């Protein structure tokens, strides 16, 4: 009975930065674990982050070799994905997911729409 | 599959009265070894990390993805195979190489029906190793993602305690992702990182030579 909501997509020069957000609403924010992919159209689906229940524990995708953060506030209902060093290649379409499985085999119960950031190098 | 890395940033936010600043990193396949002083927060931080990559609320949960081995050596009432396996399927190879490598084959055997002999409250007692031999046994068969042993060796004297981190720790679970809440500064050697606890907070996260190059 969750949805979700991304917000934060854009276009920036290359080499710029952008913050993408979620909002988990319908249930306990607390309980769900979030993570974020995105789509290269003609490419595969690619991981790019994911955190814990209470934001403690996080991982991403090898490709962000440490320019991309993901925070959440469980007060506020909201997952933010923070992305610098934003390179042309990383132009894709950003879903965030929400599930309630365990984080080592992370099973993505729920998804957003998608947010368009494009990375213009003109 | 698995996340190669996992990043744990508690600024005291979570278990704050014990545990308060421990920041660090855990990769695949690797033996990370838990150390510091008496009220660090060793098995708090297991709890912690445990009580993160855990299954939320009431689902399915089917195949877990953590294994525990506390220090309370826990004997359910049933026979010691029982007691290994834990309602994991049985599996010759995997339980034989299990129990060789937690030394207790010669243990198993003297016994009068050997994996079938029953333990608790309507049979056997037994030896303080031995408890803590089979609740290693039970935690390393298990296949999971994750392996949480609080101060696993306990009541072992040292030709086998460090016997049993040499075939059961760095021998059969050389590929597995290990955190080992340890003392003893040789299993510190044979670590990929070392993560020092010190009244609550992370101090050294590193290898035996950073370490060994910061003292």
């Amino acid at each position: 009975q969750v949805q979700l909501q991304e917000s934060g997509g854009g276009v920036v020069g290359p080499g710029g930065s952008l913050r993408l957000a979620c909002a988990f609403s319908g249930r306990t924010f607390s309980d769900y674990w979030m993570a974020w992919f995105r789509q290269t159209p003609g490419e595969e689906r690619d991981f790019v982050a994911a955190i814990s229940r209470s934001g403690i524990t996080t991982s991403y995708g090898d490709f962000v070799e440490g320019r991309f953060t993901i925070t959440r506030d469980n007060a506020k209902n909201t997952v933010n994905l923070q992305m610098n060093f934003l390179k042309p290649e990383d132009t894709a379409d950003y879903y965030c997911a929400a599930g309630t499985s365990s984080f080592l085999r992370r099973e993505y119960d729920y998804w957003g729409q998608g947010t368009q950031v494009t990375v213009s190098s003109a | 599959n698995g996340d190669d890395s996992l990043f744990f940033s508690n600024f005291s936010l979570l278990g704050t009265p014990v545990l308060k600043d421990i920041n660090f990193k855990i990769e695949r396949g690797q033996l990370l070894a838990v150390a510091g002083s008496t009220g660090a927060g060793k098995t708090s931080l297991l709890m912690m990390i445990m009580g993160e990559l855990e299954p939320s609320e009431g689902k399915i949960k089917h195949s877990g993805r953590i294994s525990f081995c506390p220090q309370f050596s826990w004997i359910m009432p049933g026979t010691i195979k029982e007691n290994i396996i834990f309602g994991v399927s049985y599996d010759e190879y995997r339980y034989r190489s299990v129990i060789k490598a937690c030394q207790l084959e010669e243990d198993i055997s003297k016994f009068p029906e050997k994996d079938n002999t029953v333990l608790g409250e309507g049979g056997i007692t037994l030896s303080g190793g031995q408890r803590a031999r089979i609740s290693l046994a039970r935690a390393v068969y298990k296949d999971a993602d994750l392996y949480l042993l609080d101060s696993p060796f306990g009541y072992l004297d040292v030709l086998t305690e460090k016997e049993i981190f040499e075939s059961c720790v760095c021998k059969l679970m050389a590929n597995k992702t290990r955190i080992l809440v340890t003392s003893k500064m040789e299993h510190l050697k044979k670590a990929d990182k070392i993560l020092i606890l010190h009244e609550g907070s992370s101090y050294f996260y590193g290898t035996f030579s950073e370490l060994q190059n910061l003292q």
